[PDB]
């Protein structure tokens, strides 16, 4: 694994171009996330 | 250490999690190649993941970050998709759930869009699709995403035009 940019704890991928996209985020230490919910699902075929 | 506790569909906590899956689906620029063609999900089950030792590992790091950042953890609830969900819920996130080829270098990726995390359920770019039918748009096979508490602290802002 690579390190965080100096003085930072994470990277925020701010979406440009695609006006509808939300952000992505990257952390570099696994202890900075906890898996609270496991969601089991299917994608639905559109009508 | 890990225990999975089912949430009833009647629980307001089931509801608010499902509302966050459903309401963060968007259309993707691949037309569906990676994650399939859909506008919404059929939610089959939601389980609360309970591991004391992993939780303490999380809160310990959270306190460090918070004290490095004027008592602001910058904690979010984000989605994560991966074929190693079952290892993550038993052993935690570490460098073997890094995405080394990613847009922002090698680390662990999370998304506000549920549908973005869905592109990664069967691997990078969706891999070869579901194990049973080899179909990145499978409408039958059960998929799994994590909804995760993430400490961002001070976040490096990268623009992606
Ligand atoms: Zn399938």
């Amino acid at each position: 694994m690579a390190h965080s940019p100096p003085g930072h704890h994470s990277v925020t991928g701010r979406p440009s171009v695609n006006g509808l996209a939300l952000a992505e985020y990257v952390i570099y230490r696994g202890e900075q996330a906890y898996p609270e919910y496991l969601i089991t699902y299917q994608i639905m075929r559109p009508e | 250490g890990t225990i999975l506790i089912d949430l009833s569909p009647d629980d307001k906590e089931f509801q608010s999690v499902e509302e966050e899956m459903q309401s963060t689906v968007r259309e993707h620029r691949d037309g569906g190649h990676a994650g399939g063609i859909f506008n919404r999900y059929n939610i089959l089950k939601i389980q609360k993941v309970c591991n004391k030792k992993l939780w303490e590992r999380y809160t310990h790091r959270r306190k460090e970050v918070s004290e490095e950042n004027h008592n602001h953890a910058n904690e979010r609830m984000l989605f994560h998709g991966s074929p190693f969900v079952n290892a993550i819920i038993h052993k935690g996130f570490d460098e073997r759930h890094a995405y080394i080829g990613g847009m922002f270098g090698a680390g662990i990726y999370f998304a506000e869009n549920s549908s973005k995390s869905n592109q990664y359920v069967y691997g990078i770019g969706g891999g070869t699709g579901c194990p049973v039918h080899k179909d990145r748009s499978c409408y039958i096979c059960h998929r799994q995403l994590l909804f995760c508490r993430v400490t961002l602290g001070k976040s490096f802002l990268q623009f992606s035009a």
